[PDB]
RNA sequence: CGCGAAGAACCUUACCUGGUCUUGACAUCCACGGAAGUUUUCAGAGAUGAGAAUGUGCCUUCGGGAACCGUGAGACAGGUGCUGCAUGGCUGUCGUCAGCUCGUGUUGUGAAAUGUUGGGUUAAGUCCCGCAACGAGCGCAACCCUUAUCCUUUGUUGCCAGCGGUCCGGCCGGGAACUCAAAGGAGACUGCCAGUGAUAAACUGGAGGAAGGUGGGGAUGACGUCAAGUCAUCAUGGCCCUUACGACCAGGGCUACACACGUGCUACAAUGGCGCAUACAAAGAGAAGCGACCUCGCGAGAGCAAGCGGACCUCAUAAAGUGCGUCGUAGUCCGGAUUGGAGUCUGCAACUCGACUCCAUGAAGUCGGAAUCGCUAGUAAUCGUGGAUCAGAAUGCCACGGUG
C-alpha cells in the first residue's frame, strides 16, 4: 500500500509547519513563489554546508530566515561576511528587507535529512549501499534515538532490474501520533540512474 | 446477519388514532419520504370505507386485515442443487407486514381515480373475502398446501 | 446570436472588398475570415473562403447578407461509411 | 419565575419558558395551529404534556430557529421536557421511560469522495 | 472614541497570546477594554487529486483555518496609543485598527 | 512543461498587462449608449483589431508556476495539485493540515 | 470507459494545411553599436518588413562600470521525440483484510519447525489460561479531527428573559439571562449492580446517564502481490532529432457519424400537471470581485448606483410542504426532444463550435427481453442550496441542509 507522509499528517499535533507567516488570498501565491525561490536558493548554495531545515517567518513587511545547519562556521563564514552576501541577495529575491539566522544542529547524525544526504553522497561517491545504510543506522542507534529505518530504492549497485531494500533498527510506529518521528528523503544521481532514499527516526512520543 | 443479531426501532402511533399498525401501514405507503401525502391518502381512504359501508373504522380496517392475513408460507431449502419448497409458519410481526403489503401492491394497479378510492376499494373487496390483495393470499395457501408433504 | 450594436467585420477584408468596389472584378478574393458577415457592399463579389486546407470560391448573392463567410466553405470532407 | 429549558434536535434550536397557569402555548410569537400546519408536529409537542397533565396549567412561550418541520418539532418536545423537569424534578424518571429525555443525536451523515451520497455507491459493471 | 482591533492567524495560541497581550498593555496603560471576543472561525476547504495520472477516486482534502478576534477599547488615551502600536507581535497575526 | 509553453505564457501576461487595464477605453467607453452610437462607435469596433491577437485576458491559460501544468490548477496558491500536495506535506504552506471534519 | 481534463470558440494545443525563422521563442559567457520606455506611419491573414519623438540612472576610484535593445562567431539552447520491461517520486489493488516477521534458546543430516499451535474469548495475533519456548518489532487498539450533554470565561457586527419607551422592525434606552460564537474544563472506564463462566479472560441483563459496551462519522492502509499505472506534472540512465522531431503565425481539427458499449439526466403522470396565496434550512463565496434600492424591458437583461475584504454588505424570496381552484385517466392541461423566427450577455471574435430568454413547433415514450447494480438508519429514496475550475461555458465532481 502508500503510506501518508508521516510529517504531513503530523502538522498541528507535533510537528510545526517549516513557514510562518500570513496572507490574505491576494498576497499568499506571491509569497508561497518567494519562500521557493529562496529555499531554492538557499539549497543550492550551502550544499557543502550541511542544512538541515529552513524556516522562514514573515512579520509586516519583513522576511527573516533561520538556517538549521549541523555546520554553522561555513554558513557564516569567516566572521560574518558570508550571511551578508546571503541576506544581501535573499532581499533581492523576497523584495522585503531580509534577516538571517542561523541555528546549529547538536547531533548531525540523528536528523533525517542529514542522514539522507550522507548516504546519497556516499551512493555518488561509489560505495556500496549496505554498508551505507548500516552505518547510519548504528551512528544514530548509538547516540540514544529510539528507532531508525533507512530505505533505498532504484538499480542498486548498477544492477539492470531496480530493487527496494531497507533496514529497521529500535520501534518506528508510524500509526501513532503522540510519536516524535523525523523524516525525509533525498536522491541520489548517479551514472545508472536516480536512487531514492527515505529515513525515519524516532525520538519518542508526546 | 452473521454476527450483530439486532433488536428493533419504536415508532410513533398515529395521531388522528393513536394506532401504530397504522403507522406501520403509512409507511408502507409511503413513496420517497413523502409522510404527509400518505397519512392525507390513508385517512381519506379510512373515512369512506367507515362512512359508506359500514362504521366503526379501524374495527373495519383489522376486518380487512385479518381477511389477507396467511398463516403458513413457502421458503427455499438448498440441499445439493435441488432445493425443497418447505411450508413453514408466518410470524404474526411478519403476517400484518405481508398483509399489509399486499393490500398496498393490490390498491396500486387499479385503474380508479384517485389512490384513496383504489384502496378503499381494495378495502371493501377484502372485507367481503374478494379482490387481488385476498388471492395473494390463497395463491400463496395453495402453493403451500401442495408442498405439505415435505413437512 | 450577436448583439445588436455592431455586426463584425475585419478590417483587412473591409478594405479589399473596398478596392474591388471601384476597380471591379477581380480574381476570387482569397481570404482566412471566416468570421465576418456578408454586408450589402459585396454582392456580386466572388470571395475564395479558406476552410482549413483550400480556398473555397463563393459567389456572393442577396440572400447571402447578413450570414458569415465560413458558413458556405465545409471544413470537415465525409461521404458515407462504408 | 420563569423556569427555562432547551432542547435541539437534527439541526433547530429552540428555548423554552414555562409560566404557571393557563393553556396558552405561543411559538415564535404565533400559536401552535398557526405554525405548525402538520398535524404529526402538534402532537409530538403536545406529547411531554399528556403524560403530565396539564389541563391549562402551564403557559408556554417558546421560540425556535433553524431546521425544518420536524426539527423544530423535536427540538421544542426537548426544550419542554427539560423546563418540566426544572420545575418540580419530581417527573424525571417517567419522562425517562417515554424516551422524551434523551437527546436524539442522529445527525445527517457526510458527502464521503468517490461516493454520490453518503453510502450510495455509483453503479458497478464487471466489465 | 472608540479603538476597533481585529486579529487574524492561522493559529489559535497564538492569536490568543497576541489578544491577552493587547488586553493587558491597555489597562496597564489605564483604559476601560471592551471585549476579547472570538469571530466565527472561516475555514476554507481544499481537495486535490493525488495520482500523478488517472484514479479519479484516490483524494486528500485539506483546510485552512482562519481565527478572529475583536477588541474594541473604551478609554483611548495618549498613553494607550503609543503603547500598543510599538508593541511586540508575533510573525502569524495579522492586525488591523479600526479608529 | 516545454519550456516555449511557458514564454508563450510568459509573454501573454506581460503583453496583457501592457495594454489592457489601461486601455480598456476603446469598449468600456465609446461602445456606450449616448450620442457616440454613431460612426464613432462603429470606427471603435474596428479599432479594437489593431491590437495584438494577444493584450486580452482571456488568452492567459494560468499555469503551474513550478511545473507549468495547465490543468489541475488552485488559483489561491498558484501551483498545480501535484505540487501543491507535495509541498503541503513537507510543511511548506502555512496552514495547510489535512483536513477532517 | 462524467478516467488524466477542477471546465478544447481563439488561447489551451501537444494534431492537420499553408505562410515563416536558424546561437534561436527560453539561459550563461565574448566583441561592437545603441540608455530602456514613448507612438504614430504604409504593406501583409498574421507572424514579419519601412519614418518622426526621445531618454542620459549612476558613481566615475572619468578607461567606463550597472539595468534594457540590436547585430556577429561559437560552446550551446530546445524536444509533450522513443523506452514505466533501465529508474526516482507519486498512485491504484487485494484490504482497514488480521495478519507479516525477527533475536536468543530448543528440535531436525537438511530444506525447515517451534514461538504464531491447543482450550476459551474478541471487531481484532483482542485478552486470559495451557504449552520448549522466552522476548521483541511492523500492523490491531489508543493518542488526532468532527458530532451528541453540561460547566467556566468573554459579549459585537451575534442574542432579547425581565424592564422603560416606540413609528410596532431588537428598532432605541438598556440587559449579560437565553440562543449562538470559540477558548478552557468536565463526562463513558465494562466504572457500578446481579447472573453465567475454568476462584479466569470475557459474555447476557439492569441501574444511573445527553450518550453503553469500538456512542455515530472521518483521517490513519503492515510485509508484500499484479515487470499494475504514469518518461505528457516534475525529475532521470540510455537512444534519437539539431537550416528540424526545435521556434513563430493564420485558419481548421480534437465537437466528424452507418454503428456497439459504459456512466448519467429527463420522462412515460393523478402519491400528479398547471394557477394563486403562504411556512421552515445548512454550508459556502466575494475587489480586473460580489453587486442591493429605484427606473425601463413579457423575459434573458439594461441604465443608474449604495454597501462590503465582510456574524455588519451582497450573491440570496430554499424547494419539496401546506391551503384553495382546475384538469378526470386521454398519447392528455402527461412528456419537452427536434426545428423555424426574434433576442440578450461574455469575449478581438459565438459559421464550423457558447450559455440563456421570448413566440411558434410538440418526436419517442404508457414502466422496459436475456441479464444486472446500490443500500442495514438520519441510511435508502426524494427535494432544493453552495464551491472549485472559470472572460463565458455542468445532467460531471466536491460539499450542505429539508422530508424521511
Ligand atoms: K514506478
Ligand atoms: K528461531
Ligand atoms: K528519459
Ligand atoms: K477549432
Ligand atoms: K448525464
Ligand atoms: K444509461
Ligand atoms: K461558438
Ligand atoms: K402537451
Ligand atoms: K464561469
Ligand atoms: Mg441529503
Ligand atoms: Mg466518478
Ligand atoms: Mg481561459
Ligand atoms: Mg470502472
Ligand atoms: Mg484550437
Ligand atoms: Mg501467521
Ligand atoms: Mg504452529
Ligand atoms: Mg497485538
Ligand atoms: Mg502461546
Ligand atoms: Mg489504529
Ligand atoms: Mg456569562
Ligand atoms: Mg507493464
Ligand atoms: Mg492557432
Ligand atoms: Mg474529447
Ligand atoms: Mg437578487
Ligand atoms: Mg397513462
Ligand atoms: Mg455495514
Ligand atoms: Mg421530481
Ligand atoms: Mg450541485
Amino acid at each position: 500500500g502508500q503510506k501518508v507522509h508521516p510529517n504531513g499528517i503530523r502538522l498541528g499535533i507535533v510537528k510545526p509547519w517549516n513557514s510562518t507567516w500570513f496572507a490574505n488570498t491576494k498576497e499568499f501565491a506571491d509569497n508561497l513563489d518567494s519562500d521557493f525561490k529562496v529555499r531554492q536558493y538557499l539549497t543550492k548554495e550551502l550544499a557543502k554546508a550541511s542544512v538541515s531545515r529552513i524556516v522562514i517567518e514573515r512579520p509586516a513587511k519583513s522576511i527573516r530566515v533561520t538556517i538549521h545547519t549541523a555546520r554553522p562556521g561555513i554558513v557564516i563564514g569567516k566572521k560574518g561576511e558570508d550571511v551578508e552576501k546571503l541576506r544581501k541577495v535573499v532581499a533581492d529575491i523576497a523584495g522585503v528587507p531580509a534577516q538571517i539566522n542561523i541555528a546549529e544542529v547538536r547531533k548531525p547524525e540523528l536528523d533525517a535529512k542529514l542522514v539522507a544526504d550522507s548516504i546519497t553522497s556516499q551512493l555518488e561517491r561509489r560505495v556500496m549501499f549496505r554498508r551505507a545504510m548500516k552505518r547510519a543506522v548504528q551512528n544514530a542507534m548509538r547516540l540514544g534515538a529510539k528507532g531508525i529505518k533507512v530505505e533505498v530504492s532504484g538499480r542498486l549497485g548498477g544492477a539492470e532490474i531496480a530493487r527496494t531494500e531497507w533496514y529497521r533498527e529500535g520501534r518506528v510506529p508510524l500509526h501513532t501520533l503522540r510519536a516524535d518521528i523525523d523524516y525525509n528523503t533525498s536522491e541520489a544521481h548517479t551514472t545508472y540512474g536516480v536512487i531514492g532514499v527515505k529515513v525515519w527516526i524516532f525520538k519518542g512520543e508526546i | 446477519p452473521r454476527r450483530r443479531v439486532i433488536g428493533q426501532r419504536k415508532i410513533l402511533p398515529d395521531p388522528k388514532f393513536g394506532s401504530e399498525l397504522l403507522a406501520k401501514f403509512v409507511n408502507i405507503l409511503m413513496v420517497d419520504g413523502k409522510k404527509s401525502t400518505a397519512e392525507s391518502i390513508v385517512y381519506s381512504a379510512l373515512e369512506t370505507l367507515a362512512q359508506r359501508s359500514g362504521k366503526s373504522e379501524l374495527e373495519a380496517f383489522e376486518v380487512a386485515l385479518e381477511n389477507v392475513r396467511p398463516t403458513v408460507e413457502v421458503k427455499s431449502r438448498r440441499v445439493g442443487g435441488s432445493t425443497y419448497q418447505v411450508p413453514v409458519e408466518v410470524r404474526p410481526v411478519r403476517r400484518n407486514a405481508l398483509a399489509m403489503r399486499w393490500i398496498v401492491e393490490a390498491a396500486r394497479k387499479r385503474g380508479d381515480k384517485s389512490m384513496a378510492l383504489r384502496l378503499a376499494n381494495e378495502l371493501s373487496d377484502a372485507a367481503e373475502n374478494k379482490g387481488t390483495a385476498v388471492k395473494k393470499r390463497e395463491d400463496v395457501h395453495r402453493m403451500a398446501e401442495a408442498n405439505k408433504a415435505f413437512a | 446570436r450577436s448583439l445588436k450594436k455592431g455586426p463584425f467585420i475585419d478590417l483587412h477584408l473591409l478594405k479589399k472588398v473596398e478596392k474591388a468596389v471601384e476597380s471591379g472584378d477581380k480574381k476570387p478574393l482569397r481570404t482566412w475570415s471566416r468570421r465576418s458577415t456578408i454586408f450589402p457592399n459585396m454582392i456580386g463579389l466572388t470571395i475564395a473562403v479558406h476552410n482549413g486546407r483550400q480556398h473555397v470560391p463563393v459567389f456572393v448573392t442577396d440572400e447571402m447578407v447578413g450570414h458569415k463567410l465560413g458558413e458556405f466553405a465545409p471544413t470537415r470532407t465525409y461521404r458515407g461509411h462504408a | 419565575n420563569q423556569y427555562y429549558g432547551t432542547g435541539r434536535r437534527k439541526s433547530s434550536a429552540a428555548r423554552v419558558f414555562i409560566k404557571p397557569g393557563n393553556g396558552k402555548i405561543v411559538i415564535n410569537q404565533r400559536s401552535l395551529e398557526q405554525y405548525f400546519g402538520r398535524e404529526t408536529a402538534r402532537m409530538v409537542v403536545r406529547q411531554p404534556l399528556e403524560l403530565v397533565d396539564m389541563v391549562e396549567k402551564l403557559d408556554l412561550y417558546i421560540t425556535v430557529k433553524g431546521g425544518g418541520i420536524s426539527g423544530q418539532a423535536g427540538a421544542i418536545r426537548h426544550g419542554i421536557t427539560r423546563a418540566l423537569m426544572e420545575y418540580d424534578e419530581s417527573l424525571r424518571s417517567e419522562l425517562r421511560k417515554a424516551g422524551f429525555v434523551t437527546r436524539d443525536a442522529r445527525q445527517v451523515e457526510r458527502k464521503k469522495v468517490g461516493l454520490r451520497k453518503a453510502r450510495r455507491r455509483p453503479q458497478f459493471s464487471k466489465r | 472614541q472608540r479603538i476597533r482591533i481585529r486579529l487574524k492567524a492561522f493559529d489559535h495560541r497564538l492569536i490568543d497570546q497576541a489578544t491577552a497581550e493587547i488586553v493587558e498593555t491597555a489597562k496597564r496603560t489605564g483604559a476601560q477594554v471592551r471585549g476579547p471576543i472570538p469571530l466565527p472561525t472561516r475555514k476554507e476547504r481544499f481537495t486535490v487529486l493525488i495520482s500523478p495520472h488517472v484514479n479519479k477516486d484516490a483524494r486528500d482534502q485539506y483546510e485552512i483555518r482562519t481565527h478572529l478576534r475583536l477588541v474594541d477599547i473604551v478609554e483611548p488615551t495618549e498613553k494607550t496609543v503609543d503603547a500598543l502600536m510599538r508593541l511586540d507581535l508575533a510573525a502569524g497575526v495579522d492586525v488591523q485598527i479600526s479608529l | 512543461a516545454k519550456q516555449s509553453m511557458k514564454a508563450r505564457e510568459v509573454k501573454r501576461v506581460a503583453l496583457a498587462d501592457k495594454y489592457f487595464a489601461k486601455r480598456a477605453e476603446l469598449k468600456a467607453i465609446i461602445s456606450d449608449v449616448n450620442a457616440a452610437s454613431d460612426e464613432d462607435r462603429w470606427n471603435a469596433v474596428l479599432k479594437l483589431q489593431t491590437l495584438p491577437r494577444d493584450s486580452s485576458p482571456s488568452r492567459q491559460r494560468n499555469r503551474c508556476r513550478q511545473t507549468g501544468r495547465p490543468h489541475g490548477f488552485l488559483r489561491k496558491f498558484g501551483l498545480s495539485r501535484i505540487k501543491v500536495r507535495e509541498a503541503a506535506m513537507r510543511g511548506e504552506i502555512p496552514g495547510l493540515k489535512k483536513a477532517s471534519w
